[PDB]
């Protein structure tokens, strides 16, 4: 009926509500992919090196923490 | 040589789709943000829609940041904030862009009306939108597999048609969709297919829509445009300062609603772009378009989706679309109109003393006014130091200012302006005469033209500034020049009422006065006779005058006599100058005569004597007046003696017709209708009873018993002469005033018996209100009625200018008197007087040439006419002139204020129609809009039908609903058989012979078939027969050169039959085509030339059709001629008066003419 | 007593194409007048006063036209210091700034200053 | 006063040609490049080239005339001038 | 401008950092003045006539 | 009321009251087309352009007009040009041809 409010309202309809069991299911294939590209990340040669060029220049006061590294595991 | 590149004086213009390279040429800058001002510093926020970097400096010659704050610095970009430093006027100009995150819709060429894009591509608005929405998926470019190119599919239909065929096969939603659609678009090879499918079928239905899409397209395609640019990429903004945000008093802002509407479409497409780096899921990047195209769609046009209101306010926000458009068409030239300069206005009163050349004008409204000039002609002789001290010199109106104002004033023109402008004489130029008092003096011969009353209008001045304007004002508008009605030759400059009043007293006579019989040697012993005390101004008498006729060769004859006349007479002999004879004098001097006198006197000596006369007339007319003591007590309306003898007697009728009634001798309807004319009779004897005792009562003695001439009782006198009040007005005063009608349109069976010397009653006076209140509403809405009609009118002819010379056509149109019935209705002297003859006239013997050939005819040769017995003579008229756009001045006429033969460049069109609508407020099936029907060319409900084809006819078949009617001619095919309803009763002879055109039935007649059948001549001569009743049926002289320049406009289009060059079918001007068969009958093709059929459109349709775009946004829908005429790329050239005044050049007639003319010349020449 | 400043930019826009009167196209916008622009009665007396000043500045010495054209920016980008002026000139520092008071003098005493007096009011 | 122009419509027929002729002419003795051809009453220039037409010695033609006239005449002054800009070569 | 900065200089006129607001008697028409108001925001201090 | 050189409006330059001395008179369609019907027209330029809507023939016009030369430069009326920006704002590209 065009008036987009309504050719959304009916375009979401569509799309059915989570139960509760397929919240963690979506949740934990979240964590797969990322978890891929993390360990695919670190199989990375140059992946490595460049971390490492990154804190050499932060001991030299060529940088901050702050712009490399947000924490680790703790 | 080399051309140009910089500026020049422009021709033309142009008007395209805008491709996305275009748009970003005019931007100066992406608008990035919403923010419009700073909130604190109430500077710009840069990238913004109010930028400084972007549009320009918020002051002149100043950077923003302030680094370059001199006027020396200029090109000069600020290395901080980028700003170049210029004056703030290029905020007005400098626009901007936007680069739109996903393609959009423009509302303008998706929605109106004739979808665009959809007949572009052949495809339906609701698939196109379908689209558009997301809510269907389209093919594009199908190939050979499953489905048609412009095919629409769903989701489930798309991937079941998708796991079929991967490749070869193509389908998109959006607005990528159709902007793929409208890219991948050949429009040559649709011609092609179009062109075969076009030959091969015939049918109506089939073929109309054909070559409606057809002439898109090879119009779409000759254009220039690319389909694609219907969907925009790039979004222009409008320069802040045509939005401006501007401060107001106590603080608060105040600023248009565009910025509301900017904003939404900039953060709308801001978080679209967001959202794609976000990767948002489909649902959402969907909607945020969608919301997108809805907010773009408000800012262009607001309402053809869901009206967005404004924010924190109701009323919706006004969108780019309705700052152009309005009510009606244009708000810049429309009425009203543009505020202008060096003017004023005030209550205007009499000022007799005026010559008829000038006005009184304050002295305040005049200081004011002229100021500039004051100003330069005092420091001009050196009365102040500088312009600044003459400032202060006027300033505080020091005594020599005065002085200086009258040497600015001497020669200087005034135009004087009344509140309906109706025809030209609306404005007419004065020369200003310096007057103590805040009121504008008025010349009473004028009061007439503009229609200005003393008892309270207000006029306006205007004060002609460029040298140009002043000799135009003096030669053109001023009063002296124009002492002629346009609308039909007679003065409109006619002596009024109070001064008619006067030169009646003056040559009138009564039986028995002072000085009777005596005899004078002149007209001025007949004046020291009458000063000194010794004669009355009305006695018979014998004097010696003088006369002249100039009816030797230019040459003023002298002749001497004893006339028999009056005192007074011999007195006003002194005014006339000389080649009129004193016959003119000699009658009793009436408005109708007094006017005849001045018409006369202009046809013999001219316009200076008629001018110098006519203020004479006047001066002479309130003076003699004031002496006579004319006056109105209430023993001056007289009521017959015999009246209540008569409403007794009428009285009687009427319960006789009762006892009728209550008898069943008579019926109900029978009685009233009987009841009404017994005491309609009444009326008609009271009245006419009051009128002869009234009328000659005066009964006097000399030197004898008795006598009796016209009364001299003041009242009678009023209405004799013409000044005012009329025996119908009389007649309520006196005798009984007629039998109102109650509202629902009966007339009251109880007239009112009284009148107002005698009292209304309560019933009497309320039966009346119903009279009055419907009167003082008829004028007032067929007063605003009256105007529409003068738009249309000016509407349809405006452009139409006197062009050509003389285009040489032998063709015209037979003028007879008008002889309805009675014995003529209108002579004929006054249907041919100052046209020009289509062929050499004949005496009754021939090998006699009257009048040879095209000849003006002016008076004499129509008393030549007129001497001779010839009762028929062959015109040109405007309707049937060869020339292409124009009329040729010896088509037309000579009608002018001025008595010579129409100059070349005068434009007509505006004074037909001005001179039609002008008296259009006097009018009352007919009426009014009975005249609109005509022009309108409207079809009656119940018309008669005319013989299609000459030859004996018949009936043939059966009753259907129709029962078909079968022509059979002589020599030529039978085949024509029109289905006619039987049930209408019919004429035609069933075995008789009737011509083509004959009356196959009653009932009014189309002009539609008059045209056809009969032909042009006749179907012009049956708009001015029947629209020239209406009007003088109410008294109104319109000559038919008005009512003939408005129909030609009316038949300015045809439509072809044949072909060769155009299409078939193709509706097109006469103009065009004219020229295109002609110039094809010889050169060209030895002949290929295509026949057309004329057309006859009502004024209002003939109008629509303007070749000239810019004019037609003016009064047409805007927004339809601008999309219609951007797709079609069409090229305005001006050359019309419409366009030329709106892009604000001299208009290409009067003045200007010679202008237009000079340059177009120049143009397509080397 | 931020209350007014803030209530003040607090309160929204007026909507210009607010109608006002007559129900004629007369709305808010077509009120608010051009305080930016320049009025004609003065810009002619700008005009005016360069022709007064160039009048005036023909019946000073030749030095002293040059040096108080300088001196300010008339018919000249900028404006010049009066050691500006003095390098330009040669003669400099206090030599130049004499000149001035005379030329500032003989448009002083009424002959000359007749013509000018009239622009301040 | 100049009451009616008809004496003037006369010598060129036009009436509009009226109008633009004698503006051209008005502002010959306007702008101060020439003189009144004939009595001046105090009728500005307005006036003054109207009564210059009524009396038949200036219309578009003599107006024409003299114009191209006065191209000669300056383009005998500048002779010695323009000629020395044989530098050309 | 370069033209008005030499007039001041000439008259030694020390041009004000104030605007001319004041109300004045609107042109032509005049009076007698039968009266004067004069309101005062709460809490700025009231002038000598007020 | 009477005007010579008032004050003007923003949003378009034209004439209007803000010292409470009046606008100057407003010059309508069916006024225009009396100066179209006689045969005016340097009035009507004249009226629409350096007494309205111009905003320099106003200011060239004015200083002319002292000056002791009556003349106009006309130029171009600021409301055209402005209908000029709001067409082209939207898609339509309209531009002034030739020479
Ligand atoms: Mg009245
Ligand atoms: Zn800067
Ligand atoms: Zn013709």
């Amino acid at each position: 009926t065009t008036d987009p409010v309504r050719m959304y309202m009916r375009e979401m309809g569509t799309v059915e509500l989570l139960t509760r069991e397929g919240e963690i299911d979506i949740a934990k294939r979240i964590e797969d992919g990322i978890n891929q590209v993390q360990c695919s990340v670190a199989e990375y040669p140059e992946a490595i090196t460049y971390l490492l060029e990154q804190y050499d220049r932060v001991e030299a006061e060529e940088a901050r923490l702050s712009d490399l590294i947000t924490g680790f595991v703790d | 040589l080399k051309a140009q590149t910089k500026t020049e004086e422009f021709d033309a213009i142009k008007i395209a789709l805008a491709s996305p390279d275009m748009i970003r040429s005019w931007s100066f800058g992406e608008v990035k943000k919403p923010e419009t001002i700073n909130y604190r510093t109430f500077k710009p926020e840069r990238d913004g829609l109010f930028c400084a970097r972007i549009f320009g400096p918020v002051k002149d010659y100043e950077c923003l940041c302030g680094k370059y704050k001199r006027l020396k610095h200029r090109g000069v970009i600020c290395e901080k904030c980028g700003v170049e430093v210029t004056q703030t006027k290029v905020r007005r100009e400098r626009m901007g862009h936007i680069e739109l995150a996903s393609p959009t819709a423009h509302i303008w060429f998706l929605k109106s009306l004739p979808s665009r894009i959809g007949l572009l591509l052949d495809m339906p608005l609701r698939d196109i939108e379908r689209v558009l929405y997301f809510e269907s998926y389209v093919v594009i470019e199908g190939g050979m597999t499953n489905l048609e190119r412009q095919q629409i599919l769903t989701e489930e239909q798309y991937l079941d048609a998708l796991e079929e065929f991967g490749d070869e096969f193509d389908a998109k939603m959006g607005a990528e969709a159709i902007q793929a659609l409208l890219k991948s678009m050949d429009l040559e090879q649709e011609c092609e297919q179009l062109r075969e499918e076009l030959n091969e079928t015939n049918s109506e239905t089939k073929r109309k829509k054909l070559t409606k899409r057809i002439k898109l397209l090879e119009a779409f395609v000759q254009s220039g445009n690319k389909p694609e640019w219907m969907i925009l990429t790039v979004l222009p903004v409008l320069p802040p300062d045509l939005r401006p945000l501007v401060p107001l008093d106590g603080g608060r802002f105040a600023t248009s609603d565009l910025n509301d509407l900017y904003r939404r479409v900039i953060n709308r497409n801001n978080r679209l772009k967001r959202l794609l780096d976000l990767a948002a899921p489909d649902i959402i990047v969907r909607n945020e378009k969608r919301m997108l195209q809805e907010a773009v769609d408000a800012l262009l046009d607001n309402g053809r989706r869901g009206r967005a209101i404004t924010g924190s306010n109701k009323r919706p926000l006004k969108s780019l679309a309705d700052m152009i458009k309005g009510k009606q068409g244009r708000f810049r030239q429309n009425l009203l109109g543009k505020r202008v300069d060096y003017s004023g206005r005030s209550v205007i009163t009499v000022g007799p003393y005026l010559r008829l050349h000038q006005c009184g004008l304050p002295k305040k409204m005049a200081l004011e006014l002229f100021k500039p000039f004051i100003y330069g002609k005092l420091e001009l002789r050196g009365l102040a130091t500088t312009i600044k001290a003459a400032k202060k010199m006027v300033e505080r109106e020091e005594a020599v200012v005065w002085d200086i104002l009258d040497e600015v004033i001497r020669e200087h023109p005034v135009l004087l302006n009344r509140a309906p402008t109706l025809h030209r004489l609306g404005i007419q130029a004065f020369e200003p005469v310096l007057i103590e008092g805040k009121a504008i003096q008025l010349h009473p011969l004028v009061c007439a033209a503009y229609n200005a009353d003393f008892d309270g209008d207000q006029m306006a001045v205007h004060v002609p500034l460029t040298l140009e304007a002043q000799l135009e004002a003096r030669a053109l508008m001023m009063s002296t020049n124009n002492i002629l009605s346009p609308a039909n030759g007679e003065p409109i400059i006619v002596p009024s009422q109070d001064v008619v009043l006067g030169l009646y007293y003056m040559t009138r006579d009564c039986v028995n006065a002072k000085g009777e019989g005596m005899v004078l040697t002149g007209p001025k012993e007949a004046e020291r006779l009458y000063r000194s005390g010794l004669a009355s101004l009305h006695a018979r008498v014998k004097v010696r005058i003088t006369e002249y006729e100039k009816d030797a060769n230019g040459e003023l004859v002298a002749k001497t006599s004893l006339k028999d006349t009056t005192v007074g007479r011999a007195i006003l002999w002194m005014i006339v100058p000389k080649g009129l004879p004193y016959s003119i004098v000699n009658q009793a001097l009436g408005k109708k005569a007094i006017s005849k006198m001045l018409n006369t006197c202009y046809r013999i000596l001219g316009l200076k004597p008629t001018v110098i006369f006519a203020d004479q007339i006047m001066y002479t007319g309130f003076a003699y007046a004031a002496r006579s003591g004319a006056s109105v007590g209430i023993d001056d309306m007289v009521i017959p003696e015999k009246k209540h003898e008569i409403i007794s007697e009428a009285e009687a009728e009427v319960a006789e017709i009762q006892e009728q009634f209550q008898s069943g001798l008579v019926t109900a309807g029978e009685r009233y209708n009987k009841v009404i004319d017994i005491w309609a009779a009444a009326n008609d004897r009271v009245s006419k009873a009051m009128m002869d005792n009234l009328q000659t009562e005066t009964v006097i003695n000399r030197d004898g018993q008795e006598e009796k001439q016209v009364s001299f009782n003041s009242i009678y006198m009023m209405a004799d002469s013409g000044a005012r009040g009329s025996a119908a007005q009389i007649r309520q005063l006196a005798g009984m005033r007629g039998l109102m009608a109650k509202p629902d349109g009966s007339i009251i069976e109880t007239p009112i018996t009284a009148n107002f010397r005698e009292g209304l009653n309560v019933l009497q006076y309320f039966i009346s209100t119903h009279g009055a209140r419907k009167g003082l509403a008829d004028t007032a809405l067929k007063t605003a009625n009256s105007g529409y009609l003068t738009r249309r009118l000016v509407d349809v002819a405006q452009d139409l200018v006197v062009t050509e010379d003389d285009c040489g056509t032998h063709e015209g149109i037979m003028m007879t008197p008008v002889i309805e019935g009675g014995d003529v209705k209108e002579p004929l002297r006054d249907r041919v007087l100052g046209r020009v003859t289509a062929e050499d006239v004949l005496k009754p013997g021939t090998a006699d040439i009257l009048v040879p050939r095209n000849t003006l005819l002016h008076e004499q040769w129509c008393d030549l006419l007129e001497e001779n017995s010839v009762d028929a003579v062959k015109v040109r008229s405007v309707v049937s002139c060869d020339t292409d756009f124009g009329v040729c001045a010896h088509c037309y006429g000579r009608d002018l204020a001025r008595g010579h033969i129409i100059n070349k460049g005068e434009a007509i069109g505006v004074i037909a129609a001005q001179s039609i609508g002008e008296p259009g407020t006097q009018l009352t099936t007919g009426g009014l809009p009975r005249v609109a029907d005509l022009f309108e060319a409207r079809r009656p409900k119940e018309p008669a039908i005319l013989a299609e084809i000459s030859g004996i006819v018949s009936f043939g078949k059966e009753t259907k609903g129709k029962r078909r009617l079968v022509i059979t001619p002589v020599d030529g095919s039978d085949p024509y058989e029109e289905m006619i309803p039987k049930w209408r009763q019919l004429n035609v002879f069933e075995g008789e012979r009737v011509e083509r055109g004959d009356v196959i039935s009653d009932g009014p007649e189309a002009p539609h078939d008059i045209l056809r059948l009969r032909g042009v001549h006749a179907v012009t001569r049956y708009i001015v027969n029947e629209v020239q009743d209406v009007y003088r049926l109410q008294g109104v002289k319109i000559n038919d050169k008005h009512i003939e320049v408005i129909v030609r406009q009316m038949l300015r289009k045809a439509t072809i039959v044949n072909a060769g060059s155009s299409d078939f079918l193709e509706g097109e001007q006469v103009e065009y085509s004219r020229v295109k068969i002609a110039n094809r009958e010889l050169e060209a093709n030895g002949k290929v030339g295509a026949t057309y059929s004329r057309d006859l459109l009502g004024i209002t349709k003939a109008s629509l059709a303007t070749e000239s775009f810019i004019s037609a946004a003016s009064f047409q829908e805007t927004t339809r001629v601008l999309t219609e005429a951007a797709v079609a790329g069409k090229r305005d050239e001006l050359r019309g008066l419409k366009e030329n005044v709106i892009v604000g050049r001299l208009i290409p007639a009067g003045t200007g003419y010679a202008y237009h003319q000079d340059r177009m010349r120049r143009r397509a020449a080397g | 007593d931020k209350i007014r400043k803030v209530l003040k930019i607090a309160k929204e826009p007026i909507s210009m194409e607010t109608p006002i009167g007559d129900d004629e196209d007369s709305h808010l916008g077509d009120f608010i007048e051009d305080t930016t622009l320049e009025l004609p009665l003065d810009s002619a007396t700008t005009e005016s006063l360069r022709a007064a000043t160039h009048d005036v500045l023909a019946g000073l010495t030749a030095r002293e036209a040059k040096v108080l054209r300088m001196r300010f920016g008339i018919d000249m980008n900028t404006d010049y210091t009066l050691e500006e002026v003095g390098k330009q000139f040669d003669v400099t520092r206090e030599r130049i700034r004499q000149i001035e008071a005379k030329a500032l003098r003989k448009l002083r005493h009424p002959s000359r200053s007749e013509v000018l007096r009239s622009f301040l009011d | 006063a100049r009451v009616t122009v008809q004496d003037a419509v006369e010598k060129i027929g036009n009436r509009f040609d009226l109008v633009l002729v004698a503006a051209r002419r008005a502002r010959q003795m306007q702008v101060g490049g020439k003189d009144p051809l004939v009595p001046e009453e105090n009728d500005k220039t307005t006036v003054i080239a109207l009564r210059e037409i009524e009396e038949g010695l200036i219309n578009n033609q003599i107006l024409d005339v003299r114009e191209r006239q006065e191209q000669q005449e300056q383009e005998a002054a500048e002779l010695q001038a323009v000629t020395a800009i044989a530098e050309g070569r | 401008t370069p033209e008005e900065k030499l007039l001041r200089a000439i008259f030694g006129e020390k041009a004000s950092d104030v605007k001319d607001s004041s109300l004045r008697v609107p042109n032509g028409v005049s009076g007698t003045v039968i009266d004067v108001q004069v309101f005062t925001r709460d809490g700025v201090e009231k002038d000598k006539r007020a | 009321h009477a005007r010579s050189t008032g004050s003007y409006s923003l949003v378009t330059q034209q004439p209007l009251g803000g010292k409470a001395q009046f606008g100057g008179q407003r010059f309508g369609e069916m006024e225009v087309w009396a100066l179209e019907a006689y045969g005016a027209a340097y009035t009507l330029q004249e009226m629409l352009t350096v007494k309205s809507d111009d905003v320099n023939g106003r200011t060239k016009m004015y200083k002319n007009i002292v000056d002791g030369n009556h003349q106009m430069e006309p130029g171009m009326p600021e409301s055209f040009n402005v209908l000029l920006k709001e067409i082209r704002s939207l898609g339509i590209n309209i531009e002034l041809e030739d020479e």
